[PDB]
């Protein structure tokens, strides 16, 4: 039973980076992979573990997801998420959402309670709100 | 972009990805993260993959290409990840990485960028964490 | 859904697909037709594919890339790849539909697991074949 | 080897019992006219891309078929169109999804492939992109 997580791949320079900044990334990745291990060891589904890991990576402002999401050319937030269950081969995805704190949670909901694989913006948002997911202002991602 | 793949005790594979897209993204553009088999793929019989990088990543189907290289090409996880990330993507002028777990519990975290914020560990074992190469 | 695949004189393959989705579909939903590898794939090294069918299944199956990968990596014929995807993998996941496919050698296939598929094909300077029903 | 085109106009539950020979020949006539335009173009030495683009454009323009004109309705009595095109030579692809104000999505899809670093555009973004490159805005009523 095993978990891997990532928080983006790109041009990171040791120059223009202090050890203390680097530790906040190391601490963060480290806390999320532990939460995942603990859950796996407890016998939680590989789906539940990947969902909560990505939810945590979203909530963490250091990563480009949920809080700490980058801005568009038009100074907005458009979040995408996907999840796939290797067991049932079902998949769920949302693209271009602004009003959902945790897109990965909306992606799971699409996988589980929808014939559709992929939903977009207001479609995805309204779908999610109709099943009790809370509406948020995109301010929370900044 | 962030990601998680996992193999549970029952032998189930799952993958997940979430992103805000490219900094300064033209609105209403779809990157590879919401696209099944580009940003994301899981199969209990093969592998779970979560990629980050997305024009090339859409057209390349990096996530399902791992499964197909293994399932049909008879490559190992490590052979497949080496091929997609360190040969095919660089060749197509596409920079990023992925995390992958196969059904046997082999783990791989290839990337062709300076760095990739990454972490992994078996259950009950202590985690490994990384930023730069090696 | 409607599609076209083609091999030109210069050895080039291309695929295209267009649809209005499943009748009564929820707005702001995406089928497999606009997704590289689901509705549509073309590679000069392998095959040109345009699929039509139940959307979720063709997305989760990557029907159109899976033909190409079975050929390019598994060494399958176009016809063995088509039999595998359309008659075996899709029905197993609940997907009814079919696809059209041309490989780099100029083999053509029009597999489907449905009662019918509006289809047609033919070589340059030759007459077309047209079909609706099976056989 | 030999230049060739295949086309499809959808797959599903088509009953002999719900059709007269003459109804059927409408589809055969339509199918055979499109495949022939494609054959002629290939025989004339035209790219596989141009040929598949024109074929799907014509399949869209044909109301017998669920693309562009003759497209089915959404739950809200509107029309949402997707299209994708891929060149096996360049491995370049373009797609539009959930567009309603474009006569011919396959033409918008090629436009994304060719004048854009993006592979896939959705709704207004796709349409704004298309309108800004001289492609005409239409009422979705034309598809009905
Ligand atoms: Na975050
Ligand atoms: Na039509």
């Amino acid at each position: 039973a095993v978990i891997a997580i990532h928080g983006g791949a790109g041009a990171i320079s040791r120059a223009q980076m202090s050890l203390q900044q680097e530790l906040r990334y190391i601490e963060a990745l480290s806390a999320i992979v532990e939460t995942g291990q603990k859950m796996l060891e407890a016998g939680e589904s590989a789906l539940d573990v990947v969902t909560e890991a990505v939810r945590l990576l979203e909530e963490c402002p250091l990563f480009n997801a949920g809080i700490g999401a980058v801005f568009t050319r038009d100074e907005t937030h458009e979040l995408d998420a996907c999840v796939m269950d290797g067991n049932t081969l079902k998949a769920g995805a949302v693209a271009g959402v602004s009003h959902l704190r945790n897109p990965v949670l909306a992606a799971r909901l699409v996988m589980e309670q929808s014939p559709h694989v992929m939903m977009i913006g207001e479609g995805a948002e309204n779908f999610a709100f109709a099943r009790g997911m809370e509406r948020v202002s995109p301010e929370i991602f900044s | 972009t962030v990601g998680a793949v996992a193999l549970d005790l029952d032998g189930n594979l799952a993958a997940a990805t979430s992103t805000g897209g490219m900094t300064n993204k033209l609105p209403h553009t779809v990157g590879p993260q919401p696209l099944v088999g580009a940003g994301c793929y899981a199969n209990n019989a093969s592998v779970a993959v979560s990629c980050t990088g997305g024009e090339v990543f859409i057209r390349a189907l990096a996530a399902y290409d791992i499964a197909a290289l293994m399932d049909y090409g008879g490559l190992s996880l490590a052979e497949a990840c080496e091929r997609v990330v360190m040969e095919k993507l660089p060749a197509l002028g596409g920079s990023g990485g992925l995390i992958a777990i196969d059904h046997e519990g082999n783990v791989a975290l290839p990337f062709n960028t300076e760095g990739m914020y990454r972490a992994w560990g078996y259950a009950g074992d202590t985690p490994t964490t990384g930023i730069y190469r090696e």
